[PDB]
């Protein structure tokens, strides 16, 4: 599903994005693979686990509602909302690899 | 005296000499030669020097009845050819320069009246002309009212029917340039060149401005509708208005202060207005109530709809020195000593944005 | 007898005792007299108790024919001084109580119809008047139609033509207060004074509304261009409309619901309109779609367009309780135990405030 | 000899066989007879065949001049029963089959001009006829120009006058179906039934619409002012103008591009309008300034109108592990290490409501 | 007084707070008796002190303005503001019971 | 350049200062000398740098944007945008005394 990794900031590219940042400040997120983070929210699947995880794959933050979350410096995926995964919480107890792992 | 009896004969004689005065009976005398009625038909002739008579004169034939005199004359003449004769008239007639003429007068005690002379070119009545039939023209500028300072006249020319006027001191002449009303003759059409004022309403189905183009400022020229009365300042003067079941509503003004549309509910009483859409003297847009727009976009772009604390998230539990990221705040602690965080959010025209930190 | 000659010679003579009695050839006599003209003139002689005529008559000087009974008269003649007359004419006179008048009357069989009668005040023509010259009245009230219960009238003063009307029963009569019509003679202007009603267009320059002026709620009845059909609830109705090239665009109305500006694209075809921007029943003004100012200065001064957290700053490393200062939050830390702190900032109208801490 | 004395006195005798060749002075004969006044008065009797008058001839009884030829006639007589008589009249007549008629002519030189008929149906008048006094017809259609393809006559039935029209090559004929003008004999309202056409300023104190009720899509051709000229695209036309003291407001458009209201001061003098408030192509509606409405509720309902921090709170100094409630920032410290928060609020619509966390 | 006890969030019950729930994430607060929190403040009197308390009764906000409170989880009660209670701060070292006692 | 002393908080003065305070609680700061905080905030240059300092004169906040700061209960000096300013950093190891001083 989606995943996108090493969200960064990076300067509008666009004349709608230049217009956000110029009248609201907005701080445009972009992933390694240059995909914009704050349109890409519409694509995510209402009822599924969206995961944030750091450069060793520590998960850091957990939701359901991809708006919610703000992944300057870290990497997002989703995974399907099943029993193996609601029992990671966003301690760094969890790690990221294809899936959840335990420790 | 044989002889003497002879001499007595001839002396009972009609003498030559005496020539019919030694005639005893004279009235007999004319009756025995047969003259009697040349007598009585000369005693009762009319005379050629003038005469009264006690009965009629009848012409039997194509004779006239004339008055001659220096090379002109007056005539009564009966024009019939036979009892068919389809053109049968009784005429009368002048001569012979073309300028002797018909009079009709009358007399009460020694005042003369003239009543009607018909010339070479027209009949003249100097009384009224009172006719019980239609009146026809056959000419144009058939009918004329030729009185004071302008004539007026209808002239039909076969195409257009014209209400005509004359120059002034001309009320006898030919029209001027004034067009105040024609009548197409094919169509019905009525015009009017010389505009039209009218007391009271003017009704009709459509009204067609012969409507103008051009620069903006212009506007101010356009042909239009438009209140001829200014409307005073701080007064209130409506140009346009429709009536619904319940209300009216009106264009109109506030003179120098508004102008737009005003509604007016028919049960109020009071002075004033029930609602108020209007541009003021600075070019504002005004309502007495809401602005509604069927869509929100230019101003949903404007401004903050909504702020939230989005989803929390752990930090390394590290250094003796910790700055949370941009947009951040710290909401909690784990103790390898944690922190919790949370981005500040802010919703702008239905996008969740993150906040900056400077 | 030689006497019986003397006595047969005195018995060939004519004898005074017998008046002419003993003439043998009396038409000879009467002849020989030299009186046989005045025999063949007074044969021939009009009778002055009346008589029939072959021949015509003709009056050689300046002669009447006259009828005259009970002191009054007819009388027929000739005016005329010379050749070079101007003003000859042949006359026909009555008198003389004034009253004394002219009839032409013809007859078909036993029917007699008069055609004509000319009187002291006025000719009476009691059939048609075919005129191919041109009818000219120099009366005022120059030209009537009195038929029936009003009579008409034209009425050229020489300074206005007007189009009159009687009273009722009075055909013949005065003008009374209407003016339906009339023209400026010296202007051509037209006015009504009794209003106006066209079937169809009316098609002018401009129109004139004679405007009014007074108090909110005398809107209702200031003079106006209107609709004198009440637009019907839930219907709708428009008062003007302007032509574009590809749409029109009308003010009116819903009944009793809206009333503005509506909008209609030429390649529209299903029921409805492009564009609406209205008053409804509350006065509230709608759009269909956007309204755009150009100064939103009323709305951005009544919300947050943006909110930031601000320059972060280091408290001094103290005591075992702390507060952050108003408008602040806990951003971060430096273990002398420090603390970062940052204040929450909200723009207005495009300055930015530091939030403040209840 | 004694007996030749008696011959010679009878020698002296008129002769019977001589006839009054014998008679030596006949003048005095007739003289002496008593026949010169007979001889005078048939010297100078008007003669049967025709003659000429040095006088005139007076009718003194009731007795007529005749024309009578083939059954039919021509007659002059005049009626007079006394002088008290109020129907007296010189009549002129003819007969008898109705259709002789009377002619009145003129002669210069040789050229014969007819200028007036009456017949039985009609006066002709071959020349104009010029009124001093009023010309006035009793028949409804009253008046009428008779001139070329169409005919013109003004109609009074009596109730209503009518200008009519023939049709084509009818122009002494009835009227047709066209109504170009009528007025209302009772009311004096003006009608006009074929459109009417203004040069210049049409003034009125109303304008009523003879208005419709419909769809929608139906206001294209609803009942309306409008103008007649299209709008040129990108072209500015007024329709409707309202003067105040110094400005004027117009409703009008620019072409295909914008409709609404324009103000103009009377001081500007470059191009361009002082106000604009209008549709444009797409249904919105543009103010040039700012739209103000009296109520906001719906914007304020869409928007944060402020942000804060509420008031203060102290957790229980607790765990090793703490999270701040929802919508909570910590804003302090007590070392039982207890810590400060406050919550983050926004107003919306002008209540306080608390954030929440994610 | 004003007194609305153990007030926490539940469901919006009617539609204009549904529709500002849908819209703005309101969270309805409501105390143990069925009170809306959000509207009984413009109940509470201007110049009266409004005490927040836990289950255990230990004071831990103090305020003059109710709308600056966020009670999820605690109770209310408004007060004279009288000399004997505005000893009473926002530590625990205060409780109430019909009024505010030291320690 | 730039320079505004013991920064406080006071009543607003004018009308429309009033309406701010009324409607948007906007707390007005005023420099000891009488300088509204958020007026003079357009007076500042763009690309200088803006210190706020103690009563003893240690360096607390740095920015290059002034509108940024919450000056209540300090002062706020502008400087010019030297090689020997950018080493102070907003911890207490800086002070100010016409000029940027080490420790």
């Amino acid at each position: 599903m989606m995943h996108l990794k090493n969200i960064k900031s990076e300067n509008p590219k666009t004349k709608e994005q230049y217009q956000l940042t110029k009248n609201f400040d907005v701080i445009w997120l972009w992933s390694e693979d240059g995909k914009n983070w704050y349109e890409e929210v519409n694509n995510f699947q209402d009822d599924t686990i969206k995961i944030v995880y750091d450069e060793n794959n520590i998960i850091v933050a957990i939701t359901k509602d991809a708006s919610t979350l703000n992944p300057e410096g870290f990497s997002v995926v989703e995974i399907p909302d099943i029993t193996a995964n609601r029992r990671a919480d966003d301690s760094g107890k969890w790690m990221f690899k294809d899936g959840a792992v335990v420790k | 005296k044989a002889v003497k009896i002879a001499m007595d004969n001839a002396n009972a004689r009609l003498a030559k000499d005496r020539n019919g005065a030694d005639i005893p009976n004279k009235p007999l005398f004319i009756q025995n030669l047969g003259l009697q009625e040349t007598v009585n038909r000369a005693r009762n002739a009319v005379q050629k020097n003038g005469d009264t008579l006690s009965g009629g004169l009848t012409f039997e034939n194509d004779s006239i009845l004339a008055w001659i005199r220096n090379t002109d004359w007056a005539k009564i003449g009966f024009k019939n050819d036979a009892d068919s004769d389809t053109d049968s008239y009784m005429w009368f007639e002048t001569g012979d320069n073309g300028n002797e003429y018909f009079k009709w007068r009358s007399k009460q005690s020694t005042t003369t009246k003239d009543l009607m002379n018909l010339k070479w070119d027209a009949l003249s009545v100097l009384v009224n002309a009172i006719v019980n039939g239609e009146v026809i023209s056959k000419s144009a500028n058939g009918l004329r009212i030729a009185y004071g300072n302008y004539g007026f006249f209808i002239r039909n020319d076969g195409s257009n029917t014209y209400f005509m006027l004359t120059n002034s001191g001309d009320n006898m002449g030919t029209y001027n340039g004034l067009r105040p009303l024609w009548i197409n003759n094919a169509t019905g059409a009525v015009s009017m060149g010389r505009g039209l004022n009218v007391s009271g309403d003017t009704l009709s189905d459509r009204f067609a401005i012969n409507s103008s183009n051009g620069m903006w400022i212009q506007m101010r020229d356009n042909n239009a509708i438009f209140g001829k009365n200014i409307v005073n300042t701080d007064s209130a003067q409506a140009l346009l208005r429709q009536n619904h079941a319940d209300r009216k509503f009106m264009i109109g003004g506030l003179g120098n202060k508004q102008f737009g549309i005003y509604m007016i509910n028919n049960s109020r009483t009071a002075n004033g207005t029930d609602g108020q859409a209007y541009m003021d003297n600075n070019g504002n847009w005004l309502c007495g109530a809401q602005v509604i727009p069927g869509n929100y976009a230019n101003f949903d772009s404007r401004y903050v709809r909504d702020v939230r604390l989005g989803t929390q998230s752990l930090t390394g539990g590290l250094s003796r020195d910790y700055k949370a990221p941009s947009g951040h705040v710290i909401t909690g602690f784990h103790t390898d000593d944690k922190v919790y965080i949370r981005p500040v959010q802010k919703n702008i025209n239905g996008t969740w944005y993150n906040v900056a930190s400077a």
